C-alpha cells in the first residue's frame, strides 16, 4: 500500500504544472519551463534520471509498473530495516573499546 | 565565477569562445537582454573530458537573477541536451529577463556531460527595480495565460499543509493518550495488551478509511480540474547545424592553417612565446591580430588600434606582438608570437605547470587590408622556463 | 503483432520501411516464398534507444512455422548480427520454406541491441499441407545430405534417458535399502554408522568406476563417429552496403530536401496536419504522392490513382491530401500536408500524446510525371490539439 | 615469440604489417639502431577485440636487452597512447640503444586497448660488449645530464633502507623486553597492565616525535633539493596523420580492389586457394606479387625474382602462385591465387578450422612494368577441406 499509494497522493499537487504549453516549435509541461526558465547553474538537462521511452514500454502501464515495482521493493527493505531498527535498540553493554 | 580555479590545459583544449554580446549591461526589471557568442571545439579533445555528444548550453548567473525566457545552440532552440561534434563551430544565444535587482557576473557556459563544464566570458549586468514587479507570463495550449513565478504554489500549499498537520494530530493523540514511560513500563511488565485495545483498532480503522478515501476524492477532483496533461518532456536532440561562414575553422578553399612547432611559458612570470608555421590560402595578404584563450583575448596594437567592447578582465589590448610584415597569399611563413599580459597570470594559465599536460590551444584570427577574420585552431606541447 | 503497443515516436523515429513484398500469400508444405524490403534509418536516431550498430534482420512470425532458408541485408548473407548506419537505407530479403499449415502474418522485423525490436509491415501467408510432409536437407562438407527437422534427436535421447533412469534408479535402491524415517531414527539415536557400512562405500566406488568407464567410452565413441568438428560460429559481420541508386535519401545532384516547419494532430482525432518546406534538386517536376509511418502508407488519390498491393491494415490509399500543383524544378516551396485515416488511430499513432517527445517521423516519396520516385526524410515536433 | 599462439583469424585481420626494416642486425653496447615499418587496420576489424582507439606502439624484446630512446607512430612522437582509425595506414619508428649482450628477436608490436596485445614482425639483433659499459644519457631542463640507468637509485636506498633498519630495531627492542610466552601468561592470568607501563608509553612517545621530526627534517630537505618539479605527464595523443602516398589503400584515382569471392583452406595441409575480384584502376597493367599475412609474405616468384631482405621464418619466396597474365587498367578479373608454403603451418595459420570465425584478411600487392606498388586489403570467409 505504501509503494501504491504514493502517486496518488502527490498527484494534486503535480497535476498542474503538466499542463501543455507550446514554445518556439516544441511541446513543453508547466514543470520543464518553470525548470527552463528559472536558471541552475549546475542541473542540466541530462542529468535528471526521468523516463525517455522504451521500444518495450506499452499501452500506457508506465505508472502503475512503477508502483507495483515499488511496492515489492519496499517489503523487503521494510523487512530489513524493521530488524536494523531492532538492532539499534540495543542494550548491550561491551567491555572494551 | 569559479574558472580560475579549473586546469588551464583543459580550459584551453575544450572550448575556445568567441564573439561574445551582451545586449545590454543595465536593464529593468522584466526587461529582456540577449547573450549572444560563438564557440569552436577543439579537434584534440582530452581524454580526461568525455565527448561532447551530450551537452547542455547555460547561463552562469548566481541564480534565477534573471529568467532564461529562450536559448538557441546551432540553429535550434534548446531547452535540452544537444550534442556538439569536434572541430566545428557552432553560434549561441540566451535571451534572459530581469528579476533580482542587483550587479551580477553572467556567463555563457556549457555543461558537458561526465566532463562537465565549461566557462566563458562574463559580464556584469546591472538590474534595476523591484522583484516583487517580476511577472514571468506563460500562454498554455488552451489559450489562457499564467504567472510561472506564482503559479501553482497554493496548490502545492493547500495539499501539503493539512497533511503534515494531521499527522501531527495523530502522533499528539497517541502521545496524549499513551504516553511514552507509562506505555514503556505496561510493555515492559507484560501488559502491552493493556496499551491498545478494541477501541484503538476501531478509530485506526476509522482514521486509516478516512484517510483513504480523502486521497481518492483529492485525486478525482485533480483529474477534474486538469482533464489534459502530458508527461516530462526529456530526451536529447537532434544534430546541430554548424558554422559554415568564411573564415571559420573547417571552410573551403580561403583559409589559414597554423601549426604549432614549439612554445615556451615563464614560470611563474607572465609570457607565452610560441612558434607558429602559418599557411596561408587566401587571396590576400593577412596579418595577425588576436590570440584566444579560455575566455581571454591577446591583441595585436597594431592591428586592434582601438579596443573593443568586452570586459576588461579578459581583454588584454597590447597582449600580442608579432612582427609589422604581413604574410602573402600561398605564403608559408614561420613566424614568433608573443603573449604578454598581467591576465595570463589572473585568470591562473601560468597554472600550466601544476597540469599533467602542459599543453596550449586556441584559436588565431588573421586579418586583410580590408578587415575579413580567418580563423585557425592552433594547440600543442609547450615548456615551462623555470625563473627565480 | 505487437507494435500498436509500442510508443508512437519510437517506431516512426528509428526505422522507415519501404517498398516490402511477399512473393507468395499461399504456399504449400516444402514451398519457399521470399520477403523482401528496404529500410531507412532515421537522422535524429532516439537517444532512449541504443545505436544501430548491433543489429539482427529476423521474420517476425508465430513461431517456425515458415523455415528461414536464407537472408540477406546489406548486399550480404546475415547469419550474424549486422551494423546499420544512421541516414544509410538497407535492401533485405528473406527466404522461408513452409512447415505448419495455417494462416500466419508475418512480418520484417530488425532487432537493435538494447534499444530492441522494431517491426515492419506483415502480411497474412495461408500454408496448406500437413507438417509430417515437411523436410528440411541440409548438406554436409564431406556431400552427405541430412534433414534438419529430424537429424540428430536420436542421439540425443539416446545418451540423455538412459542416464536419468540410471539417476532414478539410484535413488530407488538407496531409498528401497534404507528408507528415510527408519534412517533418520537411527542418526538421530547416535547410530549414523549403522546406516552407512563397507559394502554400501564398495557398491558406490564400483557404481563410480562404472560411471566413469561408461563416460570415457562414450566420449571415445563420439570422437569416433564424428573425427571432424567446428566451434559455434559468432560474431559481428562486416560493414554493409547502403542503397546508392537515384531517388534515395541521401544521393547525388538531383532529390528532395523536406523540413518540418511545424505540425498538429488532433487528440484524440485522426489527422495530422502538417507544414513541409520543400526544396526540389531535380530538374522535373513532383508531386507529393505517400507519406511513410512506422510501416503503414498514407497516399496522395491523385497521384496514385489505384491503389497498390499491400497490406490493408497499413494502405490508406487516400490519406494524404495536399494542393494539386506540382513543384518546379530548384523552385523552394511551403506546402500544407494532411493526414487523415482511421489507421492512424487504430495503429495508435494518435497515442503521441503520451510520449515524452511528442515527435513525427518518416519519409516523404515525390513523383515526377514519367514516374521517377524520390524520397526525402522528414520529421520534427508536434502540437496536440485537444478536442472533445 | 607468443604470436604463433594467438587465433590465426584475429592475427589476420587485425593488423597488416608492411615494409619493415632493422637498421642494423649487429650493435655494440650504446649503439643505436632504427626499426622501422608500416601498418594497416582492416576494415573489418573484429568485434572480439575493442577498438584500436586507444592503443600504444612498442618493441617486443625480453627485456630491456635495448634501450627505447624515441619511438614515433603516425607522424608523432608517441611516449603515450595514440589513435588508429579502421583502414587507414601508418608509418611507425623505434629507436633502440644496445644494453645487453646477446641474441635477441625483436618485434614491432602495437597494444591497443581491452583488445590487447598484435605482433609483428621480429628479427635476430645480436648486441656485443658489456652492460657494464651501457650508458643513458639525459639532459634536464637546467642543462644538467644525468645516467638514467643510475640515477636517482642512491636517495631510494639512504631513504629505504634506514626505515626497515629502524621498524626491525622497534621490533626487536619490544621482542626482548617483554617476549612472546611471558607477556602471553602475563596476559592470560589478568596481568595485561603488568606488560606495559608509563615508562613503555614515554618510550614510545619520544620514539613517535622522532619519527615524526624525521619526516619532517627529510621532506623539507627534499623539496630544498629539488624545488621545481612536476607531475607524471599522461594522457591520450591528438588524431595521428596517416599515409597518403600513391598505392596505399584509401588513395586516389589510380589504385587496385580486391574482392574474396571464395577460397579453400587444406586442414591439416599447408594450403590456401582463394578467388579474386581485381579491379585495376591504374593507368598500367598489374602483376600480383605479394600476398600479406599477420606478418608473413608469400611472394610471387614471378615478381620477386630475387627474394628481399626479410627474416628467414616469415618470407615465403615463392609462397604465392597465379596466373602469368598483366592485369590491364580498368579491367575487372577474376584470379585463382595459391599460397603454399611450410611458413603457413609453422605459424599456426593452418589452425583457422579452430577459431569461431574462419575468415581470412590481409593486403595484396600489384606491381606495375616499372616497379610501382599498389596496395589493396582482401579478407572474408574461407571453407576447410578435411584430408587425411
Ligand atoms: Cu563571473
Ligand atoms: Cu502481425
Ligand atoms: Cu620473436
Amino acid at each position: 500500500g505504501w509503494g501504491l499509494l504514493f502517486y496518488p497522493n502527490n498527484w494534486p499537487a503535480i497535476a498542474a504544472f503538466h499542463q501543455a504549453t507550446e514554445q518556439h516549435g516544441q511541446l513543453m509541461t508547466l514543470a520543464d519551463l518553470i525548470g527552463f526558465h528559472f536558471v541552475r547553474t549546475s542541473m542540466p538537462e541530462y542529468i535528471r534520471m526521468v523516463e525517455r521511452g522504451t521500444l518495450r514500454t506499452f499501452g500506457k502501464d508506465v505508472v502503475p509498473v512503477a508502483a507495483f515495482f515499488s511496492g515489492f521493493v519496499s517489503m523487503m527493505v521494510y523487512f530489513l530495516w524493521w530488524f536494523m531498527g531492532r538492532w539499534y535498540s540495543t542494550t548491550k553493554v561491551i567491555d572494551t573499546i | 565565477h569559479g574558472e580560475k580555479s579549473q586546469q588551464a590545459f583543459l580550459r584551453m583544449r575544450t572550448l575556445n569562445w568567441y564573439d561574445v554580446q551582451w545586449s545590454k549591461t543595465t536593464v529593468n526589471v522584466n526587461e529582456e537582454m540577449v547573450l549572444s557568442g560563438k564557440v569552436h571545439v577543439f579537434s584534440a579533445w582530452p581524454q580526461a573530458v568525455a565527448n561532447p555528444r551530450v551537452s547542455f548550453l547555460n547561463a552562469g548567473e548566481p541564480g534565477p537573477v534573471l529568467v532564461r525566457t529562450a536559448q538557441f545552440i546551432g540553429e535550434q532552440f534548446a531547452p535540452r541536451s544537444v550534442s556538439l561534434e569536434i572541430g566545428k563551430d557552432y553560434a549561441f544565444s540566451i535571451n534572459l529577463r530581469g528579476r533580482r535587482a542587483g550587479r551580477w557576473h553572467v556567463h555563457a557556459q556549457i555543461n558537458v556531460e561526465g566532463g562537465g563544464p565549461i566557462i566563458g566570458p562574463g559580464q556584469w549586468i546591472e538590474i534595476k527595480g523591484d522583484m516583487k514587479d517580476f511577472t514571468d507570463p506563460v500562454t498554455l495550449l488552451d489559450g489562457s495565460t499564467v504567472d510561472l513565478e506564482h503559479y501553482g504554489i497554493s496548490r502545492v500549499y493547500a495539499w501539503h499543509l493539512p497533511w503534515m498537520a494531521v499527522g501531527a494530530a495523530w502522533i499528539f493523540f497517541w502521545f496524549v493518550r499513551k504516553g511514552i514511560i507509562t506505555s514503556y513500563i505496561r510493555v515492559a511488565e507484560g501488559k502491552a495488551d493493556d496499551v491498545i485495545g478494541d477501541d484503538d483498532r476501531r478509530i485506526g480503522a476509522i482514521v486509516l478509511a478516512l484517510t483513504i478515501l480523502a486521497t481518492i476524492v483529492g485525486y478525482a477532483v485533480t483529474n477534474s480540474t486538469f482533464p489534459r496533461t502530458i508527461p516530462l518532456q526529456a530526451g536529447l536532440q537532434k544534430p546541430l547545424t554548424p558554422i559554415e561562414t568564411e573564415g571559420t575553422v573547417g571552410v573551403g578553399k580561403e583559409n589559414v592553417t597554423t601549426e604549432l612547432n614549439g612554445g615556451v611559458y615563464k614560470v611563474p612570470g607572465r609570457e607565452l612565446t610560441i612558434n607558429v608555421k602559418v599557411k596561408n590560402n587566401t587571396s590576400q595578404p593577412l596579418r595577425l591580430g588576436e590570440y584566444t584563450a579560455a575566455g581571454l583575448r591577446f591583441l595585436n596594437p597594431d592591428v586592434f588600434t582601438t579596443k573593443p567592447d568586452f570586459p576588461d578582465y579578459l581583454l588584454a589590448d597590447r597582449g600580442l606582438s608579432v612582427d609589422a610584415t604581413p604574410i602573402a597569399p600561398g605564403e608559408a611563413k614561420e613566424i614568433v608570437v608573443k603573449i604578454q599580459d598581467a591576465r595570463w597570470d589572473i585568470e591562473r594559465l601560468s597554472d600550466l605547470a601544476y597540469d599533467t599536460d602542459s599543453q596550449i590551444g586556441g584559436l588565431l584570427f588573421f586579418f586583410s587590408p580590408d578587415g575579413k577574420r580567418y580563423a585557425s585552431e592552433i594547440g600543442g606541447p609547450v615548456i615551462p622556463k623555470f625563473v627565480a
